[PDB]
């Protein structure tokens, strides 16, 4: 879950931040835990100050968040960032460490959306699946 | 009423009011639920 | 504590390397795999930032670099003077300035390129040439070829003394990081240095040696009777006759009795009546001024002694309620980027040769250069083009920065920091003021158009209809005319005769007269002025979206060069500062081109020309610009169409080496466009397709040919683009001009 | 949306996951290859369609490739 | 210290800055008749069109094809009106493709609110530009922008 | 009154009162240079004013040394003006930052 | 004679000869005796006359401009224009083509065929350089004994 008290890195303030969107359709954030007073760079421009202990970050897109979050992990040593989104009724949803762990290590749970049995040349033609409901596959 | 009058009397309907018309009714249509 | 400290020996002179191309970088020293390891060969070169992590090492290959390109300049500078010495009509130029075209190249009779050996004049038949030398010698006060000689014998022994320094400053005794960076010592050393001493030595050169032999040869006195520099030097009575305060000597100047040497020093202004040059005597007195303003100037940073500032206090002093820190951090990325560096020089050194365009044309310096109608155009339109292209590399440069050396740990709320914090403003603003301008300057000449072409010509935007008068710059000419006496009131005349004024004309041929500004010229003047922003908009917007941006919040991980980051997003094709870059280039070409075009007309128009023992001048063109430079069609018809001729019609004669050049460089303009409206991958499928043809016959390279990578298309597109653009330029300003002048 | 698909080529080196600017890419089990593990793509409605999966690949012909369909608010990187 | 964030939120696409969030400027834009409080929709629509059908008389009136006619003004006032009437249309499509039917009580972001400020837009539209023709035809300072006084 | 969201600014106008006279007592230079006529920049303004009031409708014909004059004194008074908000507000009696 | 006149008895060409002839010798007359222009002029003058002269002489056949045109159809009587011409260049091509294609085969069998395609082993260049004045023999010997021609199953393509 996510807790909105979490306080935010003390940023200055921009023009790139979210804007109007966010407020009708969807609001990512992203929560991550700091050990010291670094200075890092906003996804949306200029230089933000995290705080020492947990820092909560509002952006306008999953890109942004993933972008800072792979900042934090390769520049700093930061790992524990977690990314939510939230929709005007108050639906935060859940999606990075998706199952607690990064999608870069195999974990038993997941299933395989999105795989073939072939390789790409064996896929049919669209004269093969045209004026049917076969796919390419 | 002659022929003659008839170019002033169409062109600035086909070139103002036509387009016009066609431009507000493609506007609501192309922008409706 | 500023001090010397270098490493000896650094690196070893050695030609192993010289056989192991990519050596400097790690992914190049492999070996070719492919063709595009040839073309990153050359493209990563000359960066290296991008070859060691060492500021040092960049450093040393610096200062390296910079002394092999003065050694290429000495030698450039050496080979025009030696030119001048052996294959000119220098001195048929100077018995006779106003008749005989200054000549200085000669083509061997091959294959009928003999042709090109045009009849100049002073029994000399060869290139004319448009690039003023003649004129500088004769103001340096050069009368002979052997002095010519002399003067390459210095620019080859400064090549060769430069090379040397380079070689040294590598392998043999490499200065420290410390060492570069002493900021106010190099400051202090250049400012008083460099310039104050080089214009001292020229005030001096110029006091001792080209206003007497300059006056002379405006006397009338020939060039092989003027006596020799040395004898003006220590016959101070032939001295004291030309001008006659050095009987008085250098008591004056060590008592503060400067008064006494007006006969030399003095503040005229206007245009020498005989040379329809700026008067020599005024340049020994602003360069004495400058000297004294330079030495000056090169005494207010700290070095060793206490007394000087620190910059680094200035800067960050100078802060604001608007800017937060303020200068913070500045000192320390400008003494840790080169990049920065470059970009303020690069710049400034732009916006430097475009001011000094303006006024090079509208002060002759030299004699004989104002009715030197080809080499005030090419100098003009040259100039131009360097400045353009430097502020390119300074936006260029300024990303670079941006991507590789910007910390934002270093740089947090201060001036960097909060530009990149409202860059959204700065563009959106700039992209509205870019397009009311665009508006407001092109569709008048579209409502001109249109007007002229319906036969509503009282309704146009023209001095016989509805008026734009540009009242402010007739206001600053109206100032600039009147100030000799009551704003400047020590100064004979006014500073330019182009502000207002009497013509001046020699040889019966019009050196400098007032230039007059109506409609038309406050229309190009707006349209430089749109044009201008809308390459500022493009450079800046790269510059500040380099690092980030709403739709890539990584790109500074891509980099400051990178193609795209795919077709998703709707397609992020151009995204980084280098295509930036590469469209502000565009751009640049379309405002510089136009501004050359604006002179040319404007020139060949209203001031140029030649004067009739009525007083009166008919100019090249006569009048066609005030009531023709209203319309597009004017400029087509009027301007292209018109002295197009000259070069289209050059064929059989000395300037059909100008026509092939037109011919040629639409040539490869037109050819850029291949590059810049295709893409890679048609061209990697016609490279399988003779590939398979090459295998076919059981043969193919074994570095595997390879399309050029996309932003090497762009670049090709582009240097095609703008060679032939500027060619085509080049050929039809020189065949006109020389052809009517 | 994109469409994003695996196909058995796949080695399981993973970099087509570390390369996804969203998370769009998981690696899951298989017995197909050596490393044990494929990738596949649960998150298909997050993704752009920048092929930098496509890019971080090593197999001859692709192991992932990213069909462009539909244009959405997330697909076009829109932040307003 | 002047420049900060927008409503203490530093995340908002927007600073707070002097031109943006100061005393004079609050108080000017919570004045307008687009922002202040207490007017309907219709009212705001009457003051707009009042204010901008004066100020487009004049430029058709001096620069418009019959400017050196004896018809100037009256052609100005004509083609306020086309404009005034296009402008209008463009409101009111704006309105019916922006805004559904569901009632949020005429703020100028509902379907009946919007209709009414396009109609009050209109109508005062129309009568500032015939009080600017009427202003003009009978006053000489403003058919000659003061080159009566000369 | 409040220059920004929640930053009050004193706006005293004894600021503009002190760099008006700044700038101008120093105007007051006399110059036999033609454009000043005898006087210094603020009379010569004063006496361009008066002039150019006499003919009221009429504008100062371009040469005519109002506009230079205005220029340069309005240049200047801009320049005092910024200076001396400057002095007030960051090195004044109530700054907080040491500017 | 085909469908032109010959070009040694041509007004058209005499009067192009003339016109070269006084545009040199009007520039000539603005220079003195025995000065580098007047010589070069002089030079330049002989030089028309002589190409003219040759011209003339060649049995080039000139149109009603008055400029030689050629007849590359295969006639024998006009074989110079385009077809020895035209032999020279194949001959000098296939030699180039030849050795360029034996040094990418001497590369191919080495130890860094791309340090020998960027770096050359120019000894070995020479030496095919040399071989290359065979190059019809040494192709067609190629081509039957089956080492120019690649089989279509060892082609890398593409799929259909
Ligand atoms: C092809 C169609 C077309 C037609 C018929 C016209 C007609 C006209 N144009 Mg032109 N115009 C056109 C296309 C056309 N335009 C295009 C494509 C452009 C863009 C480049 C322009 C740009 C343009 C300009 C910039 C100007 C004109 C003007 C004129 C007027 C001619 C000069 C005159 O003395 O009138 C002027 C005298 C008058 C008394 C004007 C009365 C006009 C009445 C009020 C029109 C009724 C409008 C109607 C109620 C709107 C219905 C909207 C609905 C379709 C949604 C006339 C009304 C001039 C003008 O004065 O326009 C106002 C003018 O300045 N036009
Ligand atoms: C760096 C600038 C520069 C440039 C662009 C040129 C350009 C030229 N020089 Mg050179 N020249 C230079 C420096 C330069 N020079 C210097 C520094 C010297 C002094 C040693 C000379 C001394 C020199 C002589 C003595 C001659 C030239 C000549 C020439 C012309 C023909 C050269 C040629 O075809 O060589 C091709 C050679 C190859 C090996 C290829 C050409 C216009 C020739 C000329 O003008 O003849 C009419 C000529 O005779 N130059
Ligand atoms: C670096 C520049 C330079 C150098 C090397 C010299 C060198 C000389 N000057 Mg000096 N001179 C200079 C700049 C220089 N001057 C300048 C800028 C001025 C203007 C103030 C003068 C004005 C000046 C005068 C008036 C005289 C000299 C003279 C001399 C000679 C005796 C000292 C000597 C040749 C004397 C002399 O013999 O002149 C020929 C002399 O009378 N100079
Ligand atoms: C003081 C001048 C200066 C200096 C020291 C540098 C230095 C640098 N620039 Mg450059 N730059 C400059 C001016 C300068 N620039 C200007 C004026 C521009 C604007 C056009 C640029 C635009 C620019 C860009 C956009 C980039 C650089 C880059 C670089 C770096 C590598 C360049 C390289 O490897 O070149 C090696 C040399 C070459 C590749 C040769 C290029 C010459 C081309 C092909 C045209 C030559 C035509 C020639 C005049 C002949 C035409 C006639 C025809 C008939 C043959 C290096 C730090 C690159 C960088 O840092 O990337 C990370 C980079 O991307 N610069
Ligand atoms: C043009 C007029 C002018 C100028 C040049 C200055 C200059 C100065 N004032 Mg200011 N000041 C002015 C008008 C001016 N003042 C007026 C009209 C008032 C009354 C409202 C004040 C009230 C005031 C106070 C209360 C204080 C200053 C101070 C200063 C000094 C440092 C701060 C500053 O502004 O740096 C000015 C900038 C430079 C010196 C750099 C020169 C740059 C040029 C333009 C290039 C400096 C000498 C402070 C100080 O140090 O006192 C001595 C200070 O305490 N001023
Ligand atoms: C487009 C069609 C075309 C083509 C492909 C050719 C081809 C040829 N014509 Mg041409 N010709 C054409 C149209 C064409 N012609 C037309 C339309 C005309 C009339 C205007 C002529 C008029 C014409 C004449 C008058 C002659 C030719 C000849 C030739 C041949 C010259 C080489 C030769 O004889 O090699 C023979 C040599 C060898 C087979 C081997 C030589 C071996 C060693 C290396 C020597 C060649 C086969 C000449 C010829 O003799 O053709 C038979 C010739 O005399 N043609
Ligand atoms: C001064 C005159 C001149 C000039 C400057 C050129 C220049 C050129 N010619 Mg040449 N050409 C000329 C006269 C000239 N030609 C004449 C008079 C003829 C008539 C015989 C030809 C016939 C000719 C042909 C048939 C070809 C060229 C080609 C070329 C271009 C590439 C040559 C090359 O890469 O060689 C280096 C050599 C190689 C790369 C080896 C392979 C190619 C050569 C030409 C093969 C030669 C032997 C082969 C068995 C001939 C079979 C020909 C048959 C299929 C018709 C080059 C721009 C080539 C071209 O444009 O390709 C796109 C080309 O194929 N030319
Ligand atoms: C005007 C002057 C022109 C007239 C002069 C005529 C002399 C031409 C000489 C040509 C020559 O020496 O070819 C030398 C080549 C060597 O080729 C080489 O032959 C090699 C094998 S071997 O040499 O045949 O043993 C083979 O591997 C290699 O690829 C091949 O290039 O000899 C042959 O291969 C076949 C020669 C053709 C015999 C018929 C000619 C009848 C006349
Ligand atoms: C130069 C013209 C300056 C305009 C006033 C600006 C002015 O002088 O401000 C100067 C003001 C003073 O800032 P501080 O006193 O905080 O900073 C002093 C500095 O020395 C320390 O950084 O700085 C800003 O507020 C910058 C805002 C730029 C304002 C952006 C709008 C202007 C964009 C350029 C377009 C100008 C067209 C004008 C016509
Ligand atoms: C920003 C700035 C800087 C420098 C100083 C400056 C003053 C220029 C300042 C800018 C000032 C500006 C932009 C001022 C512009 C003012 C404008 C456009 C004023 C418009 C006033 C409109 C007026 C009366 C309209 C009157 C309309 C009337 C009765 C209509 C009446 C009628 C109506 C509404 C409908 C029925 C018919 C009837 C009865 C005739
Ligand atoms: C024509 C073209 C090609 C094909 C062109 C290629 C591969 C260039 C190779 C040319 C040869 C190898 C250069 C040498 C021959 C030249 C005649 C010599 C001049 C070049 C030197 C001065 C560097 C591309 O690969 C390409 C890629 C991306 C965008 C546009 C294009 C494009 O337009
Ligand atoms: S990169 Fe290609 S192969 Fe390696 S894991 Fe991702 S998909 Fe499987």
């Amino acid at each position: 879950t996510l807790n909105l008290q979490i306080p935010s890195p003390t940023f200055e303030g921009s023009t790139g931040g979210w804007l109007r969107a966010a407020e009708v359709e969807e609001k990512y954030a992203i929560t991550w835990t700091s050990g010291k007073e670094q200075v890092f760079e906003m996804p949306t421009g200029g230089a933000a100050i995290m705080r020492k202990g947990e820092n909560l970050l509002y952006l306008a897109r999953k890109e942004q968040c993933l972008a800072l979050g792979t900042q934090l992990k390769t520049g700093f040593k930061i790992t524990d960032y977690k990314i939510y989104r939230i929709f005007p009724s108050g639906e935060v949803q859940y999606l990075h460490p998706k199952d607690g762990v990064f999608p870069e290590k195999v974990n038993a749970g997941r299933i395989g959306v999105g795989n073939v049995s072939h390789s790409i040349g064996k896929n049919l033609n669209p004269s093969q699946i045209k004026f049917t409901n076969k796919s390419f596959n | 009423m002659t022929a003659a009058y008839l170019p002033s009397i169409l062109v600035p309907l086909i070139g103002l009011i036509f387009p016009g018309f066609v431009m507000g009714f493609a506007f609501i249509y192309i922008e409706q639920e | 504590k500023v001090s010397i400290t270098v490493d000896k020996d650094p690196v070893a002179t050695s030609f192993e390397k010289w056989a192991q191309p990519g050596h400097f970088s790690r992914t190049l020293a492999k070996g070719p795999k492919t063709t595009t390891w040839i073309w990153n060969l050359h493209a990563d070169a000359h960066d290296f930032d991008s070859h060691t992590s060492s500021l040092e090492d960049i450093s040393r290959k610096i200062f390296s670099a910079h002394f092999g390109q003065l050694s290429i300049i000495f030698l450039w500078l050496s080979g025009m003077y030696f030119h001048g010495a052996r294959f000119s009509n220098y001195s048929a130029w100077l018995s006779n300035p106003t008749a005989v075209k200054p000549s200085a190249q000669v083509v061997w009779p091959i294959v009928g390129q003999e042709v090109l050996n045009g009849d100049v004049g002073g029994g000399f038949q060869g290139v004319q040439i448009t690039s003023g030398f003649f004129q500088i010698w004769r103001a340096s006060g050069i009368t002979s070829e052997v002095e010519l000689y002399w003067c390459a014998l210095a620019g080859l022994l400064m090549s060769g003394l430069m090379i040397f320094a380079g070689w040294f400053h590598y392998h043999k005794a490499a200065p420290k990081l410390e060492w570069f960076q002493n900021a106010e010592s190099m400051l202090n050393h250049h400012l008083s240095g460099l310039l104050g001493l080089g214009c001292l030595s020229w005030a001096g050169h110029q006091i001792h040696v080209s206003l007497p032999i300059n006056k002379l040869l405006d006397a009338g006195v020939a060039p092989q009777e003027i006596p020799l520099p040395h004898e003006f030097l220590v016959n101070r009575d032939l001295m004291a006759q030309l001008y006659p305060s050095f009987s008085k000597g250098l008591v004056p100047f060590f008592t503060l009795n400067w008064s006494e040497y007006s006969d030399f020093l003095t503040f005229k202004g206007g245009l020498n009546p005989v040379t329809g040059g700026l008067w020599l005597s005024d340049t020994a007195h602003h360069h004495l001024a400058l000297a004294v303003l330079f030495i000056v100037a090169g005494h207010m940073y700290r070095t060793n002694w206490g007394i000087g500032h620190s910059m680094k206090e200035i800067l960050e002093a100078h802060k604001g309620p608007f800017t937060g820190e303020g200068h913070k951090g500045l000192y320390e990325v400008l003494i840790t980027s080169w990049h920065a560096q470059l970009s303020i020089n690069l710049a400034m050194l732009g916006s430097l040769s475009i001011i000094i365009a303006h006024h090079m044309y509208a002060m002759p310096p030299y004699p004989y250069i104002a009715t030197d109608y080809p080499t005030q155009l090419s100098l003009f339109t040259h100039h131009m083009w360097i400045g353009g292209f430097c502020v390119c590399g300074a936006a260029a440069h300024a990303g670079i920065f941006m991507v590789r050396d910007y910390n934002p740990a270093q740089n947090y709320n201060n001036l960097l920091d909060r530009v990149i914090r409202h860059r959204d403003a700065i563009i959106s603003h700039l992209n509205w003021i870019c397009i009311f301008l665009g508006f407001h300057s092109f569709g008048l000449y579209i409502h001109n158009d249109t007007m002229r072409a319906l036969g509503r010509t009282q309704d146009m935007f023209s001095d016989t209809a509805i008026q734009l008068k540009p009242v402010f710059a007739q206001w600053v000419q109206n100032i600039h005319t009147v100030a000799p006496g009551n704003t400047t009131p020590n100064a004979l005349a006014t500073a330019s005769y182009a502000f207002g004024g009497n013509v001046v004309s020699v040889g019966n041929k019009v050196a400098m007269m007032p230039i007059s500004l109506g409609t038309a010229d406050f229309m190009v003047h707006h349209i430089h002025a749109f044009t201008i922003h809308v390459t500022v908009l493009i450079l800046l917007k790269g510059v500040l979206f380099s690092r980030n941006s709403r739709l890539i919040p990584d790109k500074a991980n891509l980099g400051f060069r990178f193609p795209c980051d795919g077709p998703g997003r709707g397609g992020t094709c151009q995204s980084s500062a280098w295509d930036s870059v590469f469209l502000g280039l565009f751009w640049m070409y379309n405002c510089i081109s136009v501004v050359i075009f604006h002179f040319s007309w404007k020139m060949q128009s209203d001031v140029w020309g030649t004067v009739q023992a009525d007083n009166t001048v008919t100019h090249i063109t006569g009048g066609n610009f005030a009531q023709s430079a209203i319309t597009i069609n004017g400029w087509l018809r009027d301007f292209l169409w018109a002295q197009a001729s000259q070069v289209i019609q050059s064929y059989g004669s000395s300037l059909s080496a100008y026509g092939l050049i037109f011919l040629g460089a639409h040539f490869i303009w037109a050819f850029s466009l291949m590059f810049l409206f295709s893409g890679r991958g048609y061209w990697q499928e016609l490279i399988e397709s003779v590939v398979w043809a090459h295998n076919k016959l059981n043969f193919a390279p074994a570095i595997q040919p390879r399309a050029l990578s996309i932003t090497q298309g762009r670049a090709v597109g582009l240097a095609h683009y703008l060679l032939g653009g500027i060619g085509t330029t080049w050929a039809f300003f020189l065949a006109r001009i020389i052809s009517v002048g | 949306s994109h469409a994003v698909k695996v196909y058995d080529t796949c080695i399981g080196c993973t970099q087509c996951v570390r390369a996804c600017p969203c998370d769009v890419l998981e690696m899951v089990s298989w017995d197909g290859c050596k490393a044990g593990q494929i990738a596949s793509a649960p998150r298909t409605e997050d993704c752009i369609g920048c092929k930098r999966c496509e890019t971080a690949c090593p197999t001859d012909f692709l192991s992932v490739r990213v069909y462009l369909g539909g244009e959405t608010t997330r697909s076009m990187g829109l932040a307003y | 210290q002047f420049v900060k964030p927008y409503n203490d939120d530093p995340f908002v696409g927007n600073l707070a800055t002097p031109v943006s969030t100061s005393s004079f400027t609050r108080s000017f834009l919570s004045n307008l008749p687009a922002y202040r409080s207490g007017l309907s929709p219709l009212l705001r629509g009457l003051e707009i069109g009042m204010t901008h059908g004066y100020f487009l008389v004049g430029p058709f009136y001096k620069l418009g094809p019959l400017r050196n006619s004896d018809v100037a003004l009256i052609s100005g006032l004509f083609s306020s009106i086309g404009l005034i009437i296009i402008l209008a249309a463009c409101l009111a499509i704006y309105g019916v493709v922006s805004f559904n039917e569901d009632d949020n009580t005429d703020s100028l972001q509902t379907s009946r609110g919007w209709k009414q400020f396009t109609s009050g837009w209109l109508v005062g539209s129309i009568g500032g530009a015939s009080f600017a023709y009427i202003l003009i035809s009978n006053i000489v300072f403003l058919q000659t922008s003061g080159l009566n006084l000369i | 009154f409040e220059i920004s969201d929640g930053v009050e600014f004193d706006l005293n106008p004894l600021v503009l009162a002190i760099s008006f006279l700044g700038w101008s007592l120093p105007g007051l230079l006399p110059s036999n240079i033609p454009l000043y006529g005898g006087k210094g920049l603020t009379t010569a303004l004063f006496a361009e004013i008066g002039e150019h009031l006499q003919t009221f409708p009429a504008p100062p014909p371009i040469g005519d040394p109002f506009w230079v004059i205005l220029f340069i004194w309005h240049s200047g008074l801009f320049a005092t003006m910024i200076f001396g908000t400057i002095g007030y507000n960051g090195y004044g009696p109530k700054s907080t930052t040491k500017y | 004679v085909a469908g032109l006149t010959p070009c040694k008895d041509s007004k058209d060409f005499q009067r192009r000869l003339d016109g070269s002839v006084k545009k040199l010798k009007t520039r000539l007359a603005k220079y003195e005796k025995g000065t580098p222009p007047a010589l070069a002029l002089e030079k330049q003058i002989e030089r028309t006359q002589a190409r003219f002269e040759r011209y003339g002489k060649a049995g080039l056949l000139c149109g009603t401009d008055g400029l030689p045109h050629l007849i590359t159809d295969g006639r024998w009587s006009h074989s110079g224009e385009f077809v020895i011409p035209g032999l020279f260049f194949l001959y000098i091509a296939g030699w180039i083509g030849w050795v360029g294609r034996s040094y990418v085969l001497f590369a191919r069998e080495s130890d860094k065929p791309t340090e020998k395609e960027i770096i050359l082993d120019v000894p070995a260049a020479l030496s095919f350089v040399s071989t290359g004045f065979i190059w019809p023999v040494s192709a067609f010997k190629e081509f039957t004994s089956g080492n120019l021609i690649a089989d279509e199953s060892e082609i890398t393509v593409s799929p259909r």
